[PDB]
RNA sequence: CCGGCCGGGAACUCAAAGGAGACUGCCAGUGAUAAACUGGAGGAAGGUGGGGAUGACGUCAAGUCAUCAUGGCCCUUACGACCAGGGCUACACACGUGCUACAAUGGCGCAUACAAAGAGAAGCGACCUCGCGAGAGCAAGCGGACCUCAUAAAGUGCGUCGUAGUCCGGAUUGGAGUCUGCAACUCGACUCCAUGAAGUCGGAAUCGCUAGUAAUCGUGGAUCAGAAUGCCACGGUGAAUAC
């Protein structure tokens, strides 16, 4: 309901508020529940502050939301830095997920122009 | 094909109580080979219409199967060309499938709760006349309405 | 005592073995219901029992493996066709006019060259 | 990614740059063997990493920790 | 590619093997290519000799060459000496024992193969073709062929361009399987271009 | 005490080779087991005879290699001096395994 | 079908199961879990005087008498369409047309 | 020691062969009593009952001299020969095949049921050990209805999710890896963690199909050191019309 400061996953189940949480995705939350002491059978909505201050303290040992996108730019900025093909392909704002370029990454490189 | 003229299949009864009307109306249904979960969301939807209706299944759509059923059909004759609509009688060989083709398909409908809560809550809606397959009636009442008489 | 009921119904062998005396149905050392009396052929394992006699002149072993649930299940009702033979002329005329006997002989179809499935061609382009 | 046990060094990339690790290279390296990584020990070159029609000189910082060298070789001109 | 070999069809059928034995695959390219060699030797050097047929067997590895010809006066040679020199080579260019084995034709005119190299050192003399062709067809129902389709192809007479000729007189069941007929095909390349030749011949129907 | 396992191609060349076999063990070589079918493996694939053009055309090709047992049981000494160095109906494979 | 094609097979064919294809303890038992000691080197040193003439994931294993890298089969030792010439004509052991 | 595991039977499931029986075999009839056909019992099996290889004179001088072949021509200290490296996977942009999809006849979790066809000796590898998994050690056994690849999947019971791109769906990249073969990025695959679109079942137009077929959900082979949704193949579930 507060949890991260800024995200409200309301009525989402223990573990599928932390899946749904700006950070972590499928396997993390269980292991959350698991390092905190929690069951995944009921909402947000029920469970005390008495344990969601200790679900944001669990969560405090991972990558959060600022650091998240700041490690992704410091790889980044190592691509600028680099000089290497995927500094060149990122450097043109291209699709992002492997090596297949030529005749359809239409999604993510937008619709055609002409 | 051109030369042969046959007709269709024998139908299997249904092993609980013999109903081909039944049996068609799974196999209309039926969708891609997996009929164990079909058949386990479908009698489980009949019984729980065995209490809908207050009396069994087989006379739980007879008072609703004249619904669907209509009377019309369309055949274009061509004396020079011809795209619209030309009425002629529909044939009750074939008739029972279409009156269980089109209330599936208004079954795929008024989804909000799971298929069996459904097409029943439609086989209710066919009995007190308040079903899309039943204004297909008087759809086809209305595309035989207009031009009597063409051959 | 025993009579055996063959078969081969869909690539699945029916192996069934009939007493008189109870009515209980084992299918390969497990119940009706523990394996499939609210599944797919629920009761036409019963049928050709329930066409003359079922609940307590003739108790059944069955053993019927060899293909999918549905085949195991449609292996016994036409097993007990060819186990229902001690009278064998009103047993088999009898049921022979609504069916259940003949072998059903269905076989599914190989990969044919150049036919994407058993008999879906690949697809046109005409241009 | 690649071996679990030593990256793959070619021995003409290896040992060239070895011994002049004391002396300073003074140069461009004729590199042919682009298949290789770099080490911390091949920082401050400027080698010409194999690119076809010619041999690009490439100065390596330190920040070419984990990279081979025929990745930043121009093979897609592109225009 | 519409007509099919009318014996690839009939092989196991009616009709003899031409590689019988028994192996695993681990060995059997390994003789594959030591069979196919050695049978291009073979009719490297037995074809002024005609050869009709050669058929190879391995049995536990003492291998069974036979040789089918018409004229094996030539082919012993003075009591054998040409047969036992062939035995080495065999050997040689197989790696296992060799016992070979003449067979005899009597009339030459009972294999399409052996007719086909009549007509490869007919149509390579500038010779009239339809006098090849109408000639032996004629020597081969006379002394009885309920059957016969010789075809040539090719550059036949100077045609310069593709062309098919055939001539069949009799019953030349290409399509019953139940009957035995024999066939062979032959090449024979003339400054011009290369002729094709295609003969059947139905003699046997059980 | 001789487990005869002999693989062949025909079933009109393995009835052939195995008559023999079953023949002499009884003459002299005292009440074999006997044969059973063994079921065999048919080598099933589609081999490309195609050329540079035309993939639709195929070649259904196999081998049928027939599969049986025999299994003399007794180490009767005569059934080894009957099946010392014969190779019968060429065109198959036999072993002899005590 | 180019003779120095035909004979690139040969000469790597000549020496690969001459050489290291079997002279293989340098291969596998120094590369293990084994110390981290020179070993790790030792092994690329040698393959970098090896040629690519000779590894066993090197050759295309194709056909002989054609010299064309397509149409082979593992089994066989021939090509496509030289196999087949020689299956239905009857020098293939066993081999022949069925159906179902 | 409810593992046919141990005696035992050689009934049986099944299996390789030799045969068998399906045949218009009989009957009603508009009709040239003909032919046959809708068709009835009989009938394990109704009309070529399954299906397949089988392509008839040939045709577009269709494709192929880069499967191979071999005239004719040409070059031949070069159009021959050899090494390293890149390319074919480069990409404003068309189109042609297919998996994943475009959720609730559905998604996630425990649980749990059955195949047939294949493959396996410079090759597969039970079992045991470490790991969430990928996969690394030890490695008996089988050139095979015995040992293995290899645990079939949708299924069946049940809980929850209940309409938002939401537990639908996952891609063209991040970060850390895992194997292969000298060798993984320009150029291999795979596992896990992290982000999460398009798309809300569609226009022109158009394709596959007469049954155990379509649709389909898993499996294996080939090719191979590695390298597919595809090619070819196995089987499970299982429709619809044919006026
Ligand atoms: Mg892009
Ligand atoms: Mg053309
Ligand atoms: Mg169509």
């Amino acid at each position: 309901a507060r949890i991260a400061g800024i995200n409200i996953p309301d009525h989402k189940h223990a573990v599928i508020a932390l899946t749904s949480i700006y950070g972590v995705g499928k396997t993390r939350s269980k292991a959350i529940l698991a390092a905190a002491g929690i069951a995944e059978d009921v909402k947000i909505s029920e469970l005390s502050e008495g344990q969601i201050d200790t679900l944001r303290d669990e969560v405090a040992k991972f990558v959060v939301e600022g650091d998240l996108r700041r490690e992704i730019s410091m790889s980044i900025k190592r691509l600028m830095d680099l000089g290497c093909y995927r500094g060149l392909r990122h450097r043109r704002g291209l699709p992002v997920r492997g090596q297949r370029t030529k005749t359809n990454a239409r999604t993510r490189k937008g619709p055609r122009k002409p | 094909p051109r030369r042969r003229v046959i007709g269709q299949r024998k139908i299997l009864p249904d092993p609980k109580f013999g109903s081909e009307l039944l049996a068609k109306f799974v196999n209309i249904l039926m969708v891609d080979g997996k009929k164990s979960t079909a058949e386990s969301i479908v009698y489980s939807a009949l019984e729980t219409l065995a209490q809908r209706s207050g009396k069994s299944e087989l006379e739980a759509f007879e008072v609703a199967l004249e619904n669907v059923r209509p009377t019309v059909e369309v055949k274009s004759r061509r004396v020079g060309g011809s795209t619209y609509q030309v009425p002629v009688e529909v044939r009750p060989v074939r008739r029972n499938a279409l009156a269980m083709r089109w209330i599936v398909e208004a079954a795929r409908k008024r989804g909000d709760k799971s298929m069996a809560l459904r097409l029943a809550n439609e086989l209710s809606d066919a009995a007190e006349n308040k079903g899309t397959a039943v204004k297909k009636r008087e759809d086809v009442h209305r595309m035989a309405e207009a031009n009597k008489a063409f051959a | 005592n025993q009579y055996y009921g063959t078969g081969r119904r869909k690539s699945s062998a029916a192996r069934v073995f009939i007493k008189p005396g109870n009515g209980k149905i084992v299918i390969n050392q497990r119940s009706l219901e523990q394996y499939f009396g609210r599944e797919t052929a629920r009761m036409v394992v019963r049928q050709p029992l329930e066409l003359v006699d079922m609940v307590e002149k003739l108790d059944l072993y069955i053993t019927v493996k060899g293909g999918g649930i549905s085949g195991q299940a449609g292996a016994i009702r036409h097993g007990i066709t060819r186990a229902l033979m001690e009278y064998d002329e009103s047993l088999r005329s009898e049921l022979r006019k609504a069916g259940f006997v003949t072998r059903d002989a269905r076989q599914v179809e190989r990969k044919k060259v150049g036919l994407r499935k058993a008999r879906r061609r690949p697809q046109f382009s005409k241009r | 990614r690649s071996l679990k046990k030593g990256p793959f060094i070619d021995l003409h990339l290896l040992k060239k740059v070895e011994k002049a690790v004391e002396s300073g290279d003074k140069k461009p390296l004729r590199t042919w063997s682009r298949r290789s990584t770099i080490f911390p020990n091949m920082i401050g070159l400027t080698i010409a990493v194999h690119n076809g029609r010619q041999h690009v000189p490439v100065f390596v910082t330190d920040e070419m920790v984990g990279h081979k060298l025929g990745e930043f070789a121009p093979t897609r001109t592109y225009r | 590619g519409q007509k099919v070999h009318p014996n690839g069809i009939r092989l196991g059928i009616v009709k003899p093997w031409n590689s019988t034995w028994f192996a695993n695959t681990k060995e059997f390219a390994d003789n594959l290519d030591s069979d196919f060699k050695v049978r291009q030797y073979l009719t490297k050097e037995l074809a002024k000799a005609s050869v009709s047929r050669i058929v190879i067997e391995r049995p536990a590895k003492s291998i069974r060459v036979t040789i089918h010809t018409a004229r094996p006066g030539i082919v012993i040679g003075k009591k054998g000496e040409d047969v036992e020199k062939l035995r080495k080579v065999v050997a040689d260019i197989a790696g296992v024992p060799a016992q070979i084995n003449i067979a005899e034709v009597r009339k030459p005119e009972l294999d399409a193969k052996l007719v086909a190299d009549s007509i490869t050192s007919q149509l390579e003399r500038r010779v009239m073709f339809r006098r090849a062709m109408k000639r032996a067809v004629q020597n081969a129902m006379r002394l009885g062929a309920k059957g016969i389709k010789v075809e040539v192809s090719g550059r036949l007479g100077g045609a310069e361009i593709a062309r098919t000729e055939w001539y069949r007189e009799g019953r030349v069941p290409l399509h019953t399987l139940r009957a035995d007929i024999d066939y062979n095909t032959s090449e024979a390349h003339t400054t011009y271009g290369v002729i094709g030749v295609k003969v059947w011949i139905f003699k046997g129907e059980i | 005490r001789i487990r005869i396992r002999l693989k062949a191609f025909d079933h009109r060349l393995i009835d052939q080779a195995t008559a023999e076999i079953v023949e002499t063990a009884k003459r002299t070589g005292a009440q074999v087991r006997g044969p059973i079918p063994l079921p065999t493996r048919k080598e099933r694939f589609t081999v490309l005879i195609s050329p540079h053009v035309n993939k639709d055309a195929r070649d259904q090709y196999e081998i049928r290699t027939h599969l049986r047992l025999v299994d003399i049981v007794e180490p009767t000494e005569k059934t080894v001096d009957a099946l010392m160095r014969l190779d019968l109906a060429a065109g198959v494979d036999v072993q002899i395994s005590l | 079908a180019k003779q120095s094609m035909k004979a690139r097979e040969v000469k790597r064919v000549a020496l690969a199961d001459k050489y290291f294809a079997k002279r293989a303890e340098l291969k596998a038992i120094i590369s293990d879990v084994n110390a981290s000691d020179e070993d790790r080197w030792n092994a690329v040193l040698k393959l970098q005087t090896l040629p690519r003439d000779s590894s066993p994931s090197r050759q295309r294993n194709r056909c002989r008498q054609t010299g064309r890298p397509h149409g082979f089969l593992r089994k066989f030792g021939l090509s496509r369409i030289k196999v087949r010439e020689a299956a239905m004509r009857g020098e293939i052991p066993g081999l022949k047309k069925a159906s179902w």
